[PDB]
RNA sequence: UCGGCUCAAGCCGAUGGAAGUUUGAGGCAAUAACAGGUCUGUGAUGCCCUUAGAUGUUCUGGGCCGCACGCGCGCUACACUGACAGAGCCAGCGAGUACUCCCUUGGCCGAGAGGCCCGGGUAAUCUUGUUAAACUCUGUCGUGCUGGGGAUAGAGCAUUGCAAUUAUUGCUCUUCAACGAGGAAUCCCUAGUAAGCGCAAGUCAUCAGCUUGCGUUGAUUACGUCCCUGCCCUUUGUACACACC
């Protein structure tokens, strides 16, 4: 009896009773399409719940993550580049995000861009109508 | 933005630019040039000057920065102030 | 007297005026005994135009439609080379004549 | 060869939608004969009649049309009556699965079981009722036995595991008798009750 | 009797070709596949492995149907709708390159020829022959 | 001197009128008309456009 | 609010008690009356019909309906 | 300006949601000179 | 043509017939009014005003979109009569390049958006059989605001254009808000009609959640009344006639 209804990655819990592929699309940075690629290039069985497995496969599944050019997967397909004048790839996850999202407030913000000030007040960045619209909350 | 071929407008700020640069004597900062426009992109070779530029209305000095490589100069000259709202009229009563 | 196989196209905003232009045309032709291929008729395109009435906006909003047609009605034809200039005299106005020798 | 050579026996036998027959049909009351048309029976409901043109063109019509039609509402389900024709022959499997009999004769019988009576017309009172609980006439009570039937159907298997197949299926088996777990007879069985008080 | 392809159910013979297709196992890969999008339209990839396969008899059968065919109308019969959100949905067509290159293969394979009398490209033959033979197991076996 | 209205103008509206009112609003664009769709009704007999 | 993915002994010998005396089988009263899951139910089904115990009437990829032996 | 407007911290989006908000006698078209 | 009402004009119902509501749908449309709308359509037009520090024309930048909040026309959803993945596969109305740059097939490069090279059509000839969407068959998911939902934002890649910041739009990856059929009130509609679903044209270099037209699927209920809300005709009252302003 394996059957393990908890798993925990990267400081937060998933489920387990739930596929494979689906369970990893709960952490942060990583969507349903992203999880079924690099599930897909790990060669596990898509077709069993999250609950049955084991430890080793999990580690190549892991492993991917971290550093995903390495293992033939395009550029175009990620999601971070240019982190300075002269920046690399990145693959950002569960707490990345957060952080390189604070981030780039500061940034915008000491340099006194137009869009810090939008985001400082809080207004909407993305030029649309207001006057009348989602005003309430 | 680069790959398209660049008209009089962008030459003739850029020669202002060299200009001063070159007359600004060490341990003094350049003198400051106002223009209108507002569609050029941040140049690293544009870097150590002070431009005031137009917004609108008046003519706004900024200390320019190094690493916004990638905004252009109209971003930072805000058009309309800030709404700080007031009293309701005698409207919004049907 | 060598045959080039012609053909002769006709335009107008009228159809009884055209159509009757065309079977007195085939009639003429074929009274000097000449082999005629009879009257293909080409379809006819209606084209239209919708604008508001108003020209300020108070009040219900009404359309109208104004509309134009048009005709075709194309004719060929087996003959020799400068018969066709005796023939095609004695046309009507407005309606429009252009001759393809289709060589 | 040109017809499919499994669906051969029915050739020498009346016509009948394949897996029934319309033949024997019940003999349980009358009045409301002459409103139900199967004498002249057809296969598959996709007949493109004009009922509609007339007042009583659509009282000659067979009732399996008329359930098809009646299931297809609110919005989603508009003009596609081919999921509707499905559910019906597919639900009419289910009861016969589940009961021996006839499922022509699970909805008959329900039909002329859960139809009012009398009812209540709304004339001014300044407010008030006078409602003189006034009769009803045979067409307009398979009108609206049908209209509320199927919306039971509905909204039982709305929100559910179940599915409509089913659900439209448990409701006829339960109109059969007095089971009082049926959308139609429990506000059927109301409708005298009320008309009754005012009598 | 004697039979051809339009003598079959149509989703039979897509199923019944595509086993006998990869038993034989000869046709190129480009890689392109576990990377492909089905389409500007669709999300995500199709579920079963063996998709790309399956595919070949589909595209195969028509242009057998068809007086000649081209790499460009079958972006638009391959085409459906897409969810843009909010807003009212519209008609937008399948990719591209992955239709393109998977028939250049699959003509490679002596299946089809290039047609440049007039454009396009018309099946051969020896591949209309082919689709025969799976055709005709099927009638039987029923 | 003469650089004052150096600006192109071919380009989008503005570059076309009506050629009765020069008034660009509700131009006509069809079949190569450029007549504003106020003055047309009034002229529309002549030009043979026939409502039913 | 959930069924049970995996299916354990107490259900199993319950099924193989009164799925050979019942008049109708379904997926949805296999999840209400067993407190199953859907996806085992259809898993359920196919094992249990290649054993040959239940009698299919009619299958589709909506609805499978199945009978007694 | 634009740099002053940032330390410009008078009145936010929160400051403005904090912040709170005859008889006549003649007839139908009567009234006034209308 | 018939069968029952009936002085008659007619109404209804059956048969025949492609068609028996005026066969279906539109266009034009009387005498007479409104201080209805338009001077921002007009080189239609009176008077007044401005005229060289111009209210004439022209170039640069901005704004009409700025937002605590009330109201109107619409778009997407609240899921199993569903979502998701494969495959089968059917329209109609229209539009298109000369001094300009339109509709675009085919071949080649490109994950995708896009790019390069021959070519056809000024058109029942080429685009186009516009292989549209809905729909149908086989599977995955399974009652959980979950794979229903797509607001808000970050990063990157292109196209239109002189110019995209207050993001034009598209493409690529991530982020996953409210919303469980909606109170007092209130709308549109009688048969290929409501409703669902898409397509073409108008503005247009790009931008449709808009309007004008086109087709696909295709129903419940009635053949009525003056109870409510409007309107007209008669009888009636008047110290109004610029006529209850
Ligand atoms: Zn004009």
């Amino acid at each position: 009896t394996n059957f393990n209804h908890i798993l925990r990655l990267l400081n937060t819990n998933v489920d387990g009773k739930q596929k494979v592929v689906y369970a990893l699309t709960q952490i942060k940075g990583v969507g349903r399409r992203y999880s079924n690629l690099v599930c897909k290039k790990a060669d596990v069985d898509l077709k069993k719940r999250a609950g049955e497995l084991t430890s080793e496969e999990l580690e190549r599944l892991v492993t991917i993550i971290q550093n995903p050019l390495a293992y033939k997967i395009p550029t175009w397909f990620l999601n971070r580049q240019r982190d300075i004048v002269d920046g690399k790839d990145s693959q950002i996850l569960a707490n990345g995000v957060d952080s390189k999202l604070r981030e780039d407030l500061e940034r915008l913000k000491k340099i006194r861009a137009h869009r810090g000030l939008r985001h400082y007040w809080g207004l909407r960045v993305r030029g649309q109508h207001t006057k009348t619209t989602g005003r309430r909350g | 933005k680069i790959n398209r071929g660049l008209k009089r407008r962008p030459l003739g700020l850029i020669k202002k630019l060299r200009k001063a640069k070159q007359e600004a004597k060490p341990n003094e900062k350049p003198e400051l040039v106002k223009t209108h426009l507002r569609d050029m992109i941040v140049v690293p070779e544009m870097i150590g000057s002070v431009i005031g530029i137009y917004s609108g209305k008046e003519f706004n000095q900024v200390e320019i920065k190094p690493e916004m490589v990638g905004h252009y100069l109209g971003e930072f000259s805000i058009t309309y102030k800030p709404v700080k709202h007031g009293r309701p009229g005698i409207g919004a009563t049907h | 007297p060598k045959v080039h196989k012609i053909r002769i196209t006709l335009t107008s905003r009228k159809v009884q005026s055209l159509e009757k232009v065309c079977q007195e045309l085939i009639e003429r032709a074929k009274n000097k005994d000449l082999r005629v291929k009879g009257p293909v008729r080409m379809p006819t395109k209606t084209l239209k135009i919708t604008t508001r009435k108003t020209p300020c906006g108070e009040g219900s909003k009404t359309w109208d439609a104004y509309e134009m047609r048009i005709h075709k009605r194309l004719i060929d034809l087996t003959a020799p080379t400068e018969i066709v200039k005796q023939i095609i005299i004695n046309i009507e106005a407005g309606v429009e004549v252009e001759v393809t020798i289709a060589a | 060869d040109v017809l499919p050579k499994e669906v051969l026996a029915e050739v020498g036998s009346v016509k009948l939608f394949n897996r029934w027959s319309y033949d024997d049909i019940e003999i349980r009351d009358i009045s409301l004969t002459d409103y139900i048309q199967i004498r002249a029976p057809v296969y598959i409901p996709h007949s493109a009649g004009r009922y509609a043109v007339k007042r009583f063109r659509k009282a000659n019509c067979p009732i399996i049309e008329r359930l098809t039609n009646s299931l297809m509402m609110h919005g989603r389900n508009n003009g596609k009556k081919l999921m509707a024709v499905r559910i019906v022959a597919h639900a009419f499997e289910i009861i016969h699965l589940m009961t021996d009999q006839n499922p022509i004769q699970v909805a008959v019988d329900a039909i002329v079981n859960c139809g009012p009576r009398e009812d209540s017309t709304r004339i001014g009172s300044a407010g008030t009722v006078r409602r003189q609980a006034v009769d009803v006439s045979p067409l307009r009570r398979v009108n609206q036995a049908i209209a509320l039937l199927t919306t039971g159907a509905r909204e039982a298997a709305f929100r559910n595991v179940k599915t409509i197949a089913e659900c439209l299926a448990e409701e006829l088996i339960n109109a059969a008798k007095g089971s009082s777990n049926s959308y139609a007879i429990k506000k059927k069985d109301e409708l005298e009750r009320v008309a009754k008080s005012n009598r | 009797g004697g039979v051809t392809v339009r003598d079959v159910d149509a989703h039979k013979f897509v199923a019944a070709y595509a086993a006998f297709l990869k038993r034989q196992g000869k046709l190129p890969v480009p890689g392109w596949v576990d990377t492909v999008k089905t389409g500007n339209a669709k999300e995500l990839p199709p579920q079963d492995i063996d998709w790309w396969y399956i595919r070949a008899a589909s595209v195969a059968r028509h242009v057998y149907l068809r007086k000649t065919v081209g790499v460009g109308r079958l972006r638009k019969v391959h085409g459906s709708a897409k969810n843009r959100g909010t807003r009212p949905s519209h008609h937008v067509d399948a990719s591209g390159s992955v239709d393109r290159k998977i028939m250049q293969a699959l003509e490679k394979i002596q299946v089809l020829e290039k047609d440049e009398e007039r454009g396009g490209r018309r099946i051969t033959q020896q591949g209309q022959r082919d689709l025969d033979r799976i055709a005709q197991t099927v009638a039987e076996a029923d | 001197e003469s650089v004052w209205n150096s600006r192109p103008r071919t380009y989008g509206k503005g570059s076309r009128a009506c050629r009765v009112c020069t008034h660009q609003a509700g131009l006509i664009r069809k079949y190569g008309l450029n007549i504003c769709r106020q003055c047309f009704r009034e002229k529309a007999a002549d030009i043979g456009f026939v409502k039913y | 609010a959930q069924h049970s993915v995996i299916l354990d002994k107490a259900t199993s010998d319950k099924l193989y008690k009164d799925v050979q005396s019942y008049r109708l089988v379904t997926v949805a009263t296999l999840v209400d009356r067993l407190k199953i899951n859907g996806a085992l139910a259809r898993k359920c089904l196919k094992d249990l019909e290649e054993k040959g115990l239940i009698r299919q009437v009619v299958g589709h990829s909506k609805m499978k309906i199945y009978t007694r032996a | 300006g634009n740099e002053a407007a940032f330390r410009d911290r008078n009145a936010g989006r929160d400051a403005n949601r904090g912040k709170p908000t005859r008889r006549g006698g003649f007839r139908g078209r009567g009234k006034r000179e209308e």
